[PDB]
């Protein structure tokens, strides 16, 4: 199967772009392997790998655009990248048609 | 029909982990960082390391087949040391464990994490 896609945009609390970049899922990195199984298989999944990709700052917005609706484990990443920052985390996915939302904001 | 089963595997690892608002409960083929062959369930917990299952639960392998990965839809424990995964529609996967683990303590993992 072809490999999971996701657009992540950190924008801070001014406007300015801080990452734009594109991702995929699979093929883990020696940095991945070395946290150990299985966090290490759950660590390659796009929105853990994005939540990975970049610090945030307080105020900052990290929106990921997936493709599927978000796994367990994607979840907590976000959430726990979003409390953990002092940031907000925005997650979208097609579903019927329409780009779906959910949002974690850590409130410092 | 009889329920079809799609994967037959010896494991030599259980571990159990909530982490980051996320039950984990792996299947190792091998104790190495990189086993050659997986199942990992996972479900969202109300709280960090901790607090009530909660949500859709979700199955993944490293393996080549086809599943729904929301298709869990309970378990049963097989002799000799199998935990037998009842996958939709009508699909299972056996997970023979080696002697060592503890399969009732796996089995109440597996009650945690298919509760309500």
């Amino acid at each position: 199967r072809p490999p999971h896609k996701a657009t992540v945009t950190v924008t801070d609390k001014n406007g300015v772009v801080k990452h734009k970049s594109n991702l995929v899922s699979g093929n883990m990195t020696e940095a991945e392997k070395k946290l150990g199984f299985p966090n290490n298989s759950l660590a390659t999944h796009t929105e853990n790998r994005a939540t990975r990709l970049i610090d945030l700052n307080q105020g900052d917005t990290m929106l990921i655009e997936g493709q599927y609706r978000p796994c367990p484990r994607c979840k907590g990443a976000m959430r726990v990248k979003a409390e953990e920052s002092g940031a907000k985390v925005i997650y979208t996915w097609p579903e019927d048609g329409d780009l779906k939302k959910r949002e974690w904001e850590g409130t410092p | 029909t009889k329920s079809k089963m799609l994967s037959n595997i010896v494991i030599q690892e259980v571990k159990f982990a909530i982490e980051d608002y996320c039950a984990i409960l792996s299947f190792a083929s091998d104790s190495y960082e990189v086993p050659e062959q997986y199942f990992i369930i996972t479900r969202s917990t109300t709280e960090r390391s901790g607090g009530i299952p909660e949500g859709d639960i979700y199955l993944e392998s490293n393996l080549f087949l086809d599943f729904n990965p929301y298709g869990l839809s309970g378990y049963l424990l097989s002799e000799p040391n199998c935990v037998d995964l009842l996958i939709e529609p009508n699909n299972y996967v056996r997970l023979r464990l080696i002697e060592k683990i503890d399969i009732l303590e796996v089995e109440n993992h597996l009650k945690f994490l298919f509760d309500n």
